[PDB]
């Protein structure tokens, strides 16, 4: 209760009352923006009215990506050989922005990962 | 011997990088990356301690249309529920300040229809919808041919743009804003400028500049809105190099030219003042690049809406003045926040003993809060108190006791947005 | 639609309306001229009512 | 949040919200009438957040959502302004 | 046009002409003022 | 040019609630747009 409590009436009654006069207190409104876009590699089966919004800030941005679960199934030209009919299909997964670095790309693509392993073996000479 | 081993490593990495380019230059991959990278670029330039918030809602353009076409009316759309119903129209809730759509629009009828619906939604919620324009909108392959366009005004006379022309005449167009060229999000990978671990990767951008990780300018514009609010709790300071429409700290990329060196422009092109003005006339928000720097600026934020012409009389010119203020986002943002404050604060007053003149008295005392009617208030004061004058009239809804009809009209401080100068040499001039 | 969209009626309704009063907006009319003449070395078989006019300006004269 | 003696009882509300102990809103409205009278000896101050139609101190109940947390709304639903107005037009007293 | 007899938002269809482009008129024809008036005189309601 | 402006702008007004004196009022306010009835307006003003 926001009314303020008082004791039962006596001959002498003392009450603290804040002198705000008739001033109407007010609430500051935040500036909220809504970013709408294709943040995944596929459309969702859930209806627009059912899928929920996600609050994002500096202290949880990466957490949000992790929870959103990103995945890319795609095919690129296979240039590790000399055949125009050679194609390479990859299945990339992302938890944070660091996962878009070439370092991560290689680690999630065996066809390159093994070549990196080779590189290290050659360096070890 | 080792020298040959090193050569093996060179050729190995050469081959690996050739493949690595294909993934990193994959359109699906870049769509994903640019979305999230651009999002952070926005997020980490805001200040959440200043009562700024942002929510993510995953939606494709296609399924936006699916929903808007599926529903019988916009008031029953899923997006309407997320924007209006669960916010502005909810006691104890909060209203969405603005909507940033990570999309590129063409002149296609589907794109036009989508904009129509977003205009309606924004109008109802009192929040602008900002997004971007695709290169093909101007009949060109990429934004790098904008210098070859001799006249945009004449270009838009084509039958091709019929629906777009009608869109610009709608009263809902005030809540639409579209931006022009994109901008770089990432400097190409480089042993010196942007190195990676282990693998000696040197990213090779080809003749196609679409190999660069371009980002959606709408987000840049969004940070402009945030900064203004963070400082003043109002959003009009978003249209100038010094006023707050300046985009600082863009990515750079020096590379070999014709034996010389040059940097890839952060925006696809270096927009000239005349070209920028042309785009402004056609209702586009062009982020222009400051030549030779890493800074860009929004010189104005006109909405989609086309200004109406009135008869050249005292009254007619006043009508033009009034209508043009409506067509520009720096002023509409003032109205939008006022709408939001009225909705909230008035609900608190429902059930109070108010007679007609009680509302006039109180509403007057309230609006004065944001008025700076001094002879010459400093720009800082003008920023936090955007209004110069305001007028309120309250009438009764006849045959319905307790209901009132309120009219609120305001005169904002004006932004400096252009001037003509006449220079003249003169003898016997009065001495200053 | 040029009507302007509003939300369903509630206890408190807020609408932006541009104060143009009763001023009637008007459209500027271009000055268009029609140049009629023998621009080819021969008459056309197509009827006058069928042959069409060609819009000419500085950026397409040669075209 | 609401312990009992000896027996380690944890009440399990199922998918049916009728497991919650719902109460008749008429009583809430009745207290509105009482407050107005207690203060003024008249009963018109019963229709506003500030005027006296505000019901303060409702029960709350945070529980797991889809991996997040949420509180059971004190009223079955979160009534929107438009929905409330509709109910008003049809002569209902909606506690929002 | 201003009173309320205006039909807004008709379908459009740009297609190739004689090497140029043109849109199929939303109504079968582009009625002239004189033609419209004639139809009015004969008791027809012509959407122009 | 006056003929051309009248033709265009009047078609927009068709179907509006106009009584005889309504046209006189409005047409007067319209034509004033192009009138320079000053003691001595400069040639530039007289031109426009």
């Amino acid at each position: 209760s926001k009314e303020g409590s008082v004791a039962p009436k006596e001959r002498i009654n003392i009450k603290y009352i804040p002198a705000t006069g008739d001033a109407q207190a007010e609430v500051e409104l935040p500036l909220k923006t809504l970013v709408v876009g294709d943040f995944k590699g596929h459309a969702e089966q859930t209806p627009l009215e059912e899928r929920a919004t996600v609050t994002v800030d500096k202290n949880n941005f990466e957490a949000v990506m992790r929870e959103s679960e990103l995945k890319i199934t795609a095919t690129v030209k296979n240039k590790l050989t000399d055949d125009e009919n050679a194609e390479l299909p990859v299945e990339l997964n992302f938890k944070s922005l660091a996962d878009f670095a070439p370092d991560a790309v290689a680690s999630q693509v065996p066809e390159l990962k093994k070549l990196i392993e080779l590189r290290e073996a050659l360096v070890a000479l | 011997n080792k020298s040959l081993v090193d050569q093996m490593l060179v050729e190995l990495d050469k081959k690996i990088s050739a493949q690595m380019d294909e993934i990193l230059h994959n359109s699906q991959f870049q769509a994903m990356e640019s979305a999230w990278r651009g999002l952070k670029l926005f997020v980490d330039r805001t200040d959440f301690r200043e009562n700024n918030k942002v929510e993510i809602l995953h939606v494709t353009k296609d399924e936006l249309l699916e929903d808007f076409e599926f529903a019988p009316e916009t008031a029953q759309s899923g997006l309407y529920k997320h924007v209006y119903s669960a916010g502005y129209g909810q006691f104890g809730g909060e209203p969405v300040g603005a909507i940033i759509g990570n999309y590129a629009f063409t002149p296609s009828t589907p794109d036009m229809k989508l904009l129509q619906y977003m205009g309606a939604l924004g109008a109802m919620a009192h929040a602008p919808f900002i997004s971007s324009v695709g290169p093909e909108f101007f009949g060109i392959d990429s934004f790098e041919e904008l210098p070859n366009i001799k006249d945009l005004k004449s270009t838009f006379e084509s039958p091709k743009y019929t629906k777009w022309r009608s869109l610009r005449e709608s009263e809902d167009a005030r809540y639409l804003g579209l931006t022009a060229p994109r901008f770089l999000l990432r400097v190409p990978y480089d042993p010196i400028e942007n190195p990676v671990k282990s693998f000696n990767y040197a990213e090779n951008v080809s003749a196609s500049h679409e190999h660069y990780l371009w980002g959606n300018t709408a987000f840049a514009f969004a940070t402009r809105l945030t900064d203004s609010f963070a400082k003043y709790r109002w959003c009009p300071n978003i249209i100038g190099p010094q006023s707050g429409g300046a985009v600082e700290d863009l990515p750079v990329h020096v590379f070999e030219s014709m034996g010389a060196l040059q940097s890839k422009i952060p925006t696809e092109v270096l927009i000239t003042d005349r070209k920028e003005f042309e785009l402004a006339e056609e209702g586009f928000i062009a982020l222009t690049m400051r030549k030779g720097s890493d800074n860009a600026a929004f010189f104005s934020a006109n909405s989609i809406q086309k200004p109406k012409v009135f008869p050249n009389t005292k009254e007619g010119k006043e009508a033009e003045t009034n209508y043009k203020l409506g067509t520009q986002l720096p002023y509409m943002m003032i109205i939008n926040r006022l709408a939001h404050y009225v909705k909230v604060l008035q609900r608190e007053q429902i059930g109070a003993w108010k007679e007609r003149q009680d509302l006039e008295r109180e509403l007057n005392s309230w609006i004065k809060q944001y008025v700076a009617d001094q002879e010459n208030p400093p720009a800082d004061v003008r920023s936090r108190r955007p209004l110069r004058a305001a007028r309120i009239e309250v009438m009764d809804v006849e045959g319905n006791p307790g209901w009132y009809q309120v009219s609120l009209s305001v005169r904002p401080h004006f932004k400096y947005m252009g001037a003509n100068f006449e220079l003249s040499l003169v003898g016997r001039l009065d001495q200053a």
